[PDB]
Order: structure tokens, then C-alpha cells, then sequence
């Protein structure tokens, strides 16, 4: 195993606070991903 | 056998700045409960069904990375062994959903309350439906690490927490024996929400990049014991006089009565004989550092003088105080911290007695900034008399870079970097095949400059330029035509020891070059690639009229900016390993 | 796993339950690390 | 081994941080006691080298009782006190040769730990003979009049004037400092404050000992209360600048003018924005070069047809003028050039006159190849060295960021500029004009902030070309700079 490998920063992030510290989210977002069968990882 | 493809929406989790665990020390009773309710309006969004989960993580998951993960999507909890999940139908642990039976078999519908059960001695974690139990429990798990309340959620969901301190309205009753963050939770700061392992956060003008977050005894020693114990009685009498609260004729404990109206030896022994016991024990422990006290200066007893007492100063208490003058006596504040370790140890010993026998304090090293400083100041002003007597003593570095496609072979390019903090940062250029897991500029793969110490790094450090402070926007000239690399700081060219102008002359073109930046632990600062000339802080010193071009001058999209991961994935053994050679017979 | 640890790497065993838990067939399931420990197996003053 | 021993101390300069707490000071100070004892010990072995290595060894919880050489240090500096009185007459051996031993001691700006009880006794004891003998009085000139004044650091570790001159009761009987003198400190400089406004004399004789009187107070005032008093340095800039106006004459004193600028070239608020007079000094700065610009005309006329000895005309003229002028050139570019571009970047009219000037130096250097001979003569008076790098910092941003970033006509005239084209031929033949709004870098990199950056862009076709023609002419000389290297 390697200690660290490179990675790519996504071009976008999710958009997201008182009275019990409420957190909201309303903008939907999606991303198309690959998958390897033998490695069983995305 | 062939690669597959589909669409997966993003997954992220949030957690408050609350920690808990069990170990030897200030355990804070380790008994706590968490209760939240959810209210969402997106039962089924466009692509898939939104998911919510509840559980805890032992500060070693670091699971949320926006993008791919160990399974399908970067799940928040329950996708590994460092988190747990409960979706209302199953229990999530390592991408395995184990179904459980309970009244109201449905997902986390809006306006539903949940509670979590935690056990510290025996591994036991359980949940609680609105008014129903759960037929499952988590048991026999390790506890190495602090636990924080974490919930996984998808887009479109709104939720609020409950604390019980200021605005926690607990609809459901607390469990019998678990407190809502009462004794000591984050005593040195406030409470709020924060993501885990956040390597990026939004900024006011532009997005910022954030780094990773972590008997036989000398007679002189014998006689001075009484010579210093009397000063302790003198100081306490002096403190009593300075208080101004004279002993009251009526004997009431609640009116701040003083039980010290008694002879210095006819007093009840247990309260003061033990009090003097620490005085000798603290002094003998503090001096137990390899230093032997000897009269090699004769500058202690000859200085014995009587302090001047005004007539009005003496009062009916009857105990004459002798406080030494402090109008010009100021030896050092540095050596006061030498006695801090014993006091913290003594308070810790005091803490153990207080907690062994619980309706409290914690280790003194991390109690709080305001009180610990005040207590240290209070302890310092009393132990200074001993010194005034005339006695002397004696978790990695993430790297940020653009992708290989934007490699430049010629021209004059320039970009700006801002250092919000003043930690260990480095800026420079690098070859396309920059191997990670190595220090920036340690090998020949980069020409990086370190502004924290005024050093340039290329196959070894070398002093160059002055150190940093707050602000200090820094740029980088470059010119492959004449093979020069030049740095600028706040509108001036850096200078070397020999007077050279960023001496990096005669550098081969190689495979082009590439901008690169690095961040040390606990550092904040963003870099500007010149998407538009406006965002550049100055661009009016060495780039405005010298033919230099901003890097992202003619782009319509932000640069990819590849970075470094943390998880140790698997790789085949390279055939050219220096000392690891495999052979197949 | 990385470094700074060689013991206690697997957790969160199965939590199966019954009406009375009278079934005498149970095991420490959910074992992520199906491993052994050879260093404690042999015992001799030699190098075979 | 005396020189050999100092090698370790010379090599070990970082001893201050991890070491040098109590062991160095106890023994290092005792070595200098040998110097005074061996001062009169004449011997074949050279003592100038012996004190040279010792001249570098001088810099090298609250209880410091081992210090005893501090008391013996008071008598050490009193050796030269009596010689100063005898220096009035000049005795055969008691002269300036024995005076050089006290120069090293006073230069301790960093290591401030002790007071040595010498508040102002020594400075006053030597200030009076320097001031009371301002006139030449037909006496031998001091070897280093400026060094002695510079030796006075404005403090030793805590110093404020007017303490012992007016107060003499508690001085010898019995802490109290920096509270008595409040409106008496600036009393003597005020008397000489009108001297620059009154020293209109041409020759340097009326200021016979100017380098010993003007420098020392100028640095003192800007040291104390720099962060609290801001108008004090305002008079400091005006005072020294007026005195340097006498340097405008070509040859007055080859040993006085260069020393003054190098003694104190630092400036704090001498920029044009806080000091508007600096903008007015451009006209004075113009006269420094414009008058010197016309000097080359005489050489060119005498360099026609070789009717007479050319070396008798060209060499005799530039030798007297260019020799001291080099101090003037570095005076403006020392630190004032660090503040001009900020005003120039924000506004194009800040230094138009200066931008349209200072090119005459390169114009003179274009011809008259003998200028390198006198330049070398001044180089060792104090490769591609700083001799030809003088205008690089001045021509960097001043002419390029002037106007019309995208015009694409200088490059075409650049080849014509390096073609011995006369000014009239350059002006008339290039009256066509050319421009193109291509979608290349000139579209966005240029005219998007080159024109908006200029708040009021001038509207004159040929006038802009004149600036381009003047700028291009300077470029045609840059090839010679690269050709030597």
C-alpha cells in the first residue's frame, strides 16, 4: 500500500444556524461516477 | 469484468464540536445523550431517494470526501467500521444494512424525534424512536478515540439539534442518567457545527484552502522550611487584612466568617498542618530537579530587612503583616512556569479526590484560558515571596497543484498567493511528475520558496528573503525563454545574501512547469490563478508592463486543482523499487 | 490501516437477538480482519 | 595564536542564541584590559593587525554579580580625554594615530544590557571641543571628524539630553529620567536650523566643518520618539536637503560631499505625498542633470576634425563634474525611488517631469567613450556592475507604464531607432500611425485597464509619438549594455 495518492477536487460543493443550530439544504446536485468490479470501490 | 457507470448524488455529514470518551483521567462521567428531530420536504428528489442516518464516529473515520468512496458514493456513516448508521429500517456498518423490527416501520419522516443511548464501560450503543425502542444494539467495539454525534444526510433536508443549555427543548424525556452537555463540554470555547476533515471552505472574496487539522536533608533546607512556612502564615494574614472582611462577632458560616482568629499553633491542626504539608511537599518536589541549595553568594540572610508599616495599616486583627516592597522588585515571569507542572499535578491529584467520591473540574492543562491564567496569576503572586527571598534555582502536509493538461512550455506566467495565517507555507513551481509523500523542494522536482523562515527549497534549504506576517500576498514571476524564476512579496523583489535577484538561473526547460502550493497543519490561505485581472491584488509591480501573462487569462472554467488524499490505497510493486524485488518462480 | 497500531482493529460485532437467546450457535461476526497472530504460536530457543 | 584565537569567535557568530548567557561576558571583557597595557608597548610585531582581530571581538534570573569590568571601563575611555585638549596646538607622538583605538567601542547598537553609569558625561566632554572649534583657526584637520560624531549612538541604553546641564542638585546627591527635559531638548538644532536657509555661500569654506556638525543630530531626532512625534522628521528632511543644495556646484569638496550622503541616506516620510516639497525638488533635481546635460556639448564641439588635442578638452571637463555627481544620483535612488511608483501607479501625472527627464545621463554615455575611464576612477574612490545599472530602476516602470499600452509602433520604429535616424526624420517619416484591435492579447490585456487606468488620457497623436520616440531612443542604447556581457 501507498501512503497517499493524488485526487481531483470536485468543481462544485454543497451550499451548506441558530435556535437549536438548525442546518438547511435546498440545492440538488449530482455527479456521474465510475466503478471497478474487482476493486469494489467507486 | 467490464467497468460500469451510473449517476450518484453527493453525500455529506455534519457534527457539533462535542467530544467524549473513556480512559484514565478526567472522564467527565462519560454519560451523555443526543436527541434531534428532522423536518424535510423532499421524500423523493429527482435522481434517487434522499437518505438520512444517525450514529457516532470515533474521530478516526474521516469518511466524508466529496466524490467516490469505498462503496458507491462517499457515504457519511455506516459504510465502514468507524461509524454506525440507523435509517429507521436497518443498521448501517461497513456497507451492510442489518434490518431491525420496531413499531412504526418507516424511514425518517419529517417531525420525528430520535435519541441515542451510549455506554462507556461495556461497549453498548442503542437508539430510540419517537416513543418506541429498537430491537438492535451495537456491542463489543473498540473505544480508542473521541466520539462526536454525527448524522448523514443527502440534499434537500433541513434539521436542527438540541442542547438543553440555551435553546434545547427536549420533547422526549432524557435517559435516566445521561446529561445534556452539562459538566464540562468544550470548556475553553463555545459550541457550534463543523464538518469533519474539511479540506476546503467557502471564502468571502474567493474560496480558501485549509490545511489538515490535528530523612536526610541539609540543615539549610530544613531551617528554611520554617522560614518559609512563617511567610505563608504572613501572606495569609496579609491576604486576610487586604480583604477588608474583619471577623464578625456573630458566628455565621455564610457571612464569610474567618476561622483564623486563633493562635498560629493553638489552631485546629488538620486544616493547617495538612496545609503546611503541601507547602513542604511542593517545595521539596519543585527543588527535586538536580539542583542543590548552598550559601555560595551570602546574599539572602544579609538582605533581611523590616518592611515599613503605616499606623493606619495595622488593624484590630492583631496579626502584623510583613509584605516585601514590590515597587522595584521584578525578577522574571519565565521561571514562574517551572512551578506550573507541580500545581497542575497537585490540582490533578485534587481533581481525582473530587471525582472519585461526582452534582466538577478537569485536567488543568486544558480547563480554560481565562480561569487557568487567573489561577496561575493568583498562585504566582504568593510563591514570588520565596523567589524574592533571594533564592535561585539550578497529521501530514497536503499539497495543492493544477493538473498535467495546463503545463506551460514558454512565455512569462504569473499567479498570486495569499497567506491569511503565518504558518508553514510554501509556494513555487514543480515538474508534472511531482511525486507526493515527499517534502516540497526536498528533491529536484520543484523550485519552491518558504516565506515562514525566509528559505528557498531545492534539493536542500537555503536562506532567502525575509519571514512572513499577516497578509503578505505573494506572487511568482517565471520566464522559460531566459530561464529565470523570480518571487515578489507585496510589491517588491526578494533579495538574497549575495544580492542576487532570485538566483535560479540556467534551469532546463524539461517537461514544462506547473504551479503548486502546499499547506501546513492548521493553516488558512487561498491562491489566485488569475481567472480575471481584477481578482489580482496588485498586478502593478512586476507583471503589468513586463510582458507577463496571468495563468488563467483566457479560461472559461476554474482549474481542476488536483490534491493529495490520505487513505492508503493499494498499488502493485514497481519493478524498479530500490530494495524491494519480487520474483515469480 | 496505516501504522501506530497492531491490536484492536476490528469492532462492531454482530448484534443478533432472539426471544430468549437460547440458540447455542453464535460467533463474532462482522469481522473485517479475518486474521491470525503467528508471533505467539511457536516457542523455542532457535531459528527454524 | 592571537589572530588564530579570534577565528573561532569569527566563525561562531550564532553563539548568542543557544549560548552566551553568563560565561562569555565574564571573560571576554577582561581581554580588552590587555589592550591599554600594550598600547605603549612598542614592538616589531604589527599592532594594527593585533587590534584588527580584537576589533571584531568587541561585539562577540536578573542577578548578574560576576560583572566587574564595567567599573574599569569608565577609566578606559578617559585616556583620550586629555589628548583632545592638547590636540588644539597640533605632541610628537600624542596625535591622531593614538585616537583610532576608541572607534570600535561606541558601535554597539544591538547589545543593550547595562548603563555603566555614563549617562552624558562622556558625550558632553567631547562635544564642546568639536563645537568650540568650528572655525579652521589654521589647525590640522581632524582625520575622522564625522566618525567621532557618529560614535555617539539616540541613546546608550536610556539617554535624554538636558539632564545634567541644568540640574546639579540631585545629580551628585540622589531612577528620575525622561521626565525633566520636555521643552529644552530641541534648542541647539533650532539655532542651526536657520543655517541652511542662511548658507547661500558658494564655496565650502564658510561651512568648514559641515560633515562634523550636520549629520550627528539628524539621526538622533528620528531615533527617539519616532512613533510618537511625526512633525520632527518633517523638519529633518528639509534641513539636510537645503544643505545639500550647495553640492549643485560641480567641484567644491571631493572629500566632504560624498561622505554626507553615505553617512545618513535613510528617509522615512520624504515621499512626495507627505512631503509635497519633494515634488518641487524635481525642478532642483532637474537642474542637477539639465545643467550637467549641457556640459557634454563643449566636448562634442572640440571633438570635431581633431584640430587640437581632444584629451585636453573632453577629459578635462567631465572629470571635475562627474566625479562628485555620482553621490547625487544615488541620493535620489537610495530610498526615494521606493515611494514614487505607488503615486505613479495610482496617477500618471505624479512624476511626468521626472519621467520626461533623467534620460540625459544615457544620452551622454551613448557617445564619449572615455566616460568609462572616469567612472572606474570613482569606482575605487569609495563586470556589469552598478556603474551602468543606474537608470535601470528608473526606466523600469516610468516610461513603459506611461500611455497607449497597445500601439504597435515603437517596435516598428525600434529597428529604425537603432539606425542613426535623425529626430526630424523620425518625427516626419512616422506621421502615418498604426493600430489594430485584434482579438489577441492586445484586446483584453491592453485597453481594458491601460486606458481606464489613466484617469485623463491625453488626446494628441504626434505628442504620444514623441514620448514613444523618446522612449525608443533609450531602448536603442540597451543593446550596448547586453553587448558587454
Amino acid at each position: 500500500l501507498m501512503p497517499v495518492s493524488w485526487s481531483r477536487m470536485p468543481n462544485h460543493f454543497l451550499q451548506v444556524e441558530r435556535l437549536g443550530w438548525a442546518v438547511q439544504c435546498q440545492d440538488p446536485l449530482t455527479m456521474m461516477a465510475l466503478h471497478i468490479p474487482e476493486e469494489n470501490r467507486c | 469484468l467490464l467497468l460500469q457507470t451510473n449517476l450518484i448524488n453527493y453525500v455529506t455529514s455534519i457534527r457539533p464540536n462535542i467530544f467524549v470518551g473513556r480512559a484514565e483521567g478526567s472522564t467527565q462521567y462519560g454519560k451523555w445523550y443526543f436527541e434531534v428531530m428532522v423536518d424535510e420536504v423532499v421524500p423523493f428528489l429527482t435522481a434517487q431517494a434522499t437518505h438520512l442516518r444517525v450514529g457516532w464516529a470515533l474521530t478516526e473515520g474521516y469518511s466524508p470526501y466529496p466524490g467516490g468512496g469505498e462503496g458507491w458514493g462517499g457515504n457519511g456513516v455506516g459504510d465502514d467500521l468507524y461509524s454506525y448508521g440507523f435509517d429507521g429500517l436497518h443498521l448501517w456498518t461497513g456497507h451492510v444494512a442489518r434490518p431491525v423490527t420496531s413499531p412504526g416501520q418507516h424511514l425518517l419522516a419529517p417531525e420525528d424525534v430520535v435519541s441515542c443511548c451510549l455506554d462507556l464501560s461495556v461497549p453498548s450503543i442503542s437508539f430510540r424512536i419517537n416513543g418506541c425502542p429498537v430491537q438492535g444494539v451495537f456491542e463489543a467495539f473498540n473505544l480508542d478515540g473521541l466520539f462526536f454525534p454525527v448524522v448523514s444526510f443527502s440534499a434537500g433536508v433541513k434539521v436542527r439539534f438540541l442542547l438543553g443549555g440555551r435553546h434545547g427543548e427536549f420533547k422526549f424525556l432524557p435517559p435516566p442518567g445521561y446529561a445534556p452537555c452539562h459538566e464540562a463540554v468544550l470548556p475553553r470555547e463555545r459550541l457550534r457545527l463543523e464538518p469533519i476533515k474539511e479540506y476546503r471552505r467557502e471564502g468571502p472574496r474567493g474560496p480558501h484552502l485549509v490545511g489538515p487539522s490535528r530523612i536526610v536533608l541539609p540543615p539549610h533546607l530544613e531551617r528554611i522550611r520554617e522560614k518559609l512556612a512563617e511567610n505563608i502564615h504572613e501572606l495569609w494574614a496579609l491576604t486576610r487584612i487586604e480583604q477588608g472582611w474583619t471577623y464578625g462577632p456573630v458566628r455565621d458560616d455564610n457571612k464569610r466568617l474567618h476561622p483564623c482568629l486563633v493562635n498560629f499553633h493553638s489552631l485546629p491542626e488538620p486544616e493547617r498542618n495538612y496545609n503546611l504539608q503541601m507547602s513542604g511537599e511542593t517545595l521539596k518536589t519543585l527543588l527535586a530537579l538536580g539542583c542543590h541549595v548552598g550559601m555560595a553568594d551570602e546574599k539572602a540572610e544579609d538582605n533581611l530587612k523590616k518592611t515599613k508599616l503605616p499606623k493606619t495599616y495595622m488593624m484590630s486583627n492583631g496579626y502584623k503583616p510583613a509584605p516585601l516592597d514590590l515597587s522595584h522588585v521584578r525578577l522574571t515571569p519565565a521561571q514562574t512556569t517551572l512551578v506550573d507542572r507541580l500545581a497542575e499535578n497537585g490540582h490533578n491529584v485534587w481533581a481525582r479526590d473530587r471525582v472519585a467520591q461526582w452534582y466538577r473540574l478537569v485536567p488543568y492543562r486544558l480547563l480554560d484560558e481565562a480561569t487557568k491564567r487567573s489561577n496561575r496569576d493568583s498562585l504566582c503572586q504568593a510563591v514570588r515571596t520565596l523567589l524574592g527571598y533571594g533564592y535561585n534555582i539550578e497529521d501530514r502536509v497536503r499539497i495543492f497543484r493544477a493538473e498535467k493538461s495546463y503545463t506551460v512550455q514558454s512565455g512569462r506566467w504569473y499567479f498570486e498567493f495569499e497567506a491569511v495565517t503565518t504558518g508553514e507555507m510554501r509556494v513555487g513551481w514543480a515538474r508534472p511528475e511531482l511525486r507526493p509523500d515527499v517534502e516540497l523542494g526536498a528533491d529536484e522536482l520543484a523550485y519552491v520558496f518558504n516565506g515562514h523562515r525566509g528559505q528557498r527549497w531545492h534539493l536542500g534549504s537555503e536562506p532567502f528573503g525575509r519571514p512572513w506576517q499577516s497578509g503578505d500576498v505573494v506572487g511568482c514571476m517565471i520566464d522559460l525563454t531566459e530561464n529565470t524564476i523570480i518571487f515578489t512579496l507585496n510589491g517588491e523583489v526578494l533579495m538574497s545574501d549575495s544580492g542576487s535577484e532570485t538566483a535560479f538561473r540556467e534551469i532546463e526547460i524539461g517537461d514544462g512547469f506547473l504551479p503548486v502550493c502546499s499547506l501546513g497543519p492548521g493553516q488558512v490561505g487561498h491562491l489566485n490563478l488569475g481567472q480575471d485581472v481584477s481578482s489580482l491584488r496588485f498586478f502593478a509591480i512586476c507583471g503589468l508592463q513586463e510582458g507577463f501573462e496571468p495563468f488563467a487569462i483566457n479560461m472559461q472554467r476554474p482549474v481542476t486543482t488536483w490534491f493529495s488524499k490520505s487513505l492508503p490505497q493499494f498499488e502493485p510493486v514497481p519493478p524498479e523499487h530500490p530494495h524491494y524485488e519480487v520474483a515469480r518462480m | 490501516p496505516g501504522q501506530q497500531g497492531r491490536i484492536s482493529h476490528t469492532d462492531l460485532v454482530i448484534g443478533c437477538l432472539v426471544d430468549l437467546a437460547t440458540g447455542l450457535m453464535t460467533f463474532t461476526a462482522n469481522g473485517k480482519e479475518s486474521n491470525t497472530f503467528f508471533q505467539v504460536e511457536p516457542n523455542t530457543k532457535l531459528f527454524p | 595564536p592571537l589572530i588564530n584565537q579570534y577565528f573561532t569567535n569569527h566563525c561562531l557568530y550564532f553563539l548568542s542564541t543557544p549560548a552566551k548567557v553568563l560565561g562569555s561576558g565574564g571573560h571576554a571583557s577582561n581581554k580588552e584590559k590587555e589592550m591599554i597595557t600594550s598600547l605603549f608597548c612598542k614592538l616589531a610585531a604589527l599592532v594594527r593587525h593585533r587590534v584588527s582581530l580584537f576589533g571584531t571581538d568587541a561585539p562577540a534570573v536578573a542577578l548578574l554579580p560576576v560583572l566587574t569590568t564595567l567599573f574599569q571601563h569608565i577609566a578606559q575611555h578617559q585616556f583620550g580625554d586629555d589628548v583632545i585638549l592638547d590636540d588644539v596646538q597640533v605632541c610628537s607622538i600624542y596625535s591622531l594615530g593614538t585616537t583610532k583605538n576608541t572607534y570600535v567601542e561606541k558601535l554597539r547598537p544591538a547589545l543593550g544590557e547595562c548603563l555603566a553609569r555614563l549617562a552624558a558625561a562622556m558625550p558632553v566632554a567631547f562635544l564642546e571641543p568639536q563645537l568650540n572649534e568650528y572655525n579652521a583657526c589654521s589647525v590640522y584637520t581632524t582625520k575622522s571628524p564625522r566618525e567621532r560624531a557618529i560614535l555617539g549612538l539616540n541613546s546608550v541604553e536610556e539617554m535624554c539630553p538636558d539632564i545634567p546641564v541644568l540640574d546639579r542638585l540631585m545629580a551628585d546627591i540622589g531612577a528620575r529620567y525622561t521626565e525633566m527635559p520636555h521643552v529644552i531638548e530641541i534648542t541647539l538644532p533650532m539655532l542651526c536650523s536657520y543655517l541652511p536657509r542662511w548658507w547661500e555661500r558658494g564655496p565650502e569654506a564658510p561651512p568648514p566643518a559641515l560633515p562634523a556638525g550636520a549629520p550627528p543630530p539628524c539621526t538622533a531626532v528620528t531615533s527617539d520618539h519616532l512613533n510618537s512625534l511625526l512633525g520632527n522628521i518633517l523638519r529633518i528632511i528639509v534641513n539636510n536637503l537645503g544643505i545639500d543644495e550647495a553640492t549643485w556646484m560641480k567641484r567644491l569638496a571631493v572629500f566632504a560631499q560624498p561622505i554626507v550622503s553615505r553617512a545618513r541616506p535613510e528617509l522615512l516620510h520624504s515621499h512626495f505625498i507627505p512631503t509635497i516639497g519633494r515634488l518641487r525638488k524635481r525642478a532642483g533635481k532637474v537642474v542637477a542633470e539639465e545643467e550637467q546635460l549641457r556640459l557634454e556639448a563643449k566636448a562634442e564641439a572640440e571633438e570635431g576634425e581633431l584640430l587640437v588635442r581632444d584629451e585636453f578638452s573632453v577629459l578635462c571637463r567631465d572629470l571635475y563634474a562627474l566625479y562628485p555627481l555620482l553621490i547625487r544620483y544615488v541620493d535620489n535612488n537610495r530610498a526615494h525611488w521606493l515611494t514614487e511608483p505607488n503615486a505613479n501607479a495610482e496617477e500618471l501625472f505624479r512624476m511626468v517631469g521626472e519621467i520626461f527627464i533623467y534620460w540625459s545621463k544615457s544620452h551622454n554615455f551613448k557617445r564619449e567613450e572615455q566616460n568609462f575611464v572616469v567612472q572606474n576612477e570613482i569606482n575605487n574612490m569609495s563586470v556589469a556592475t552598478l556603474k551602468k545599472m543606474l537608470p535601470i530602476g528608473l526606466n523600469m516602470c516610468a516610461p513603459t507604464d506611461q500611455d497607449l499600452i497597445m500601439l504597435a509602433k515603437t517596435r516598428y520604429a525600434l529597428k529604425d531607432t537603432d539606425e542613426e535616424v535623425r529626430e526630424f526624420l523620425q518625427n516626419n517619416l512616422h506621421l502615418q500611425g498604426k493600430v489594430e484591435g485584434s482579438p489577441s492579447l492586445r484586446w483584453q490585456m491592453a485597453l481594458y485597464r491601460g486606458l481606464p487606468g489613466r484617469e485623463e488620457d491625453a488626446d494628441d497623436p504626434e505628442k504620444i509619438v514623441r514620448r514613444v520616440q523618446e522612449v525608443s531612443a533609450v531602448l536603442y542604447h540597451l543593446e550596448q549594455t547586453e553587448h558587454p556581457y
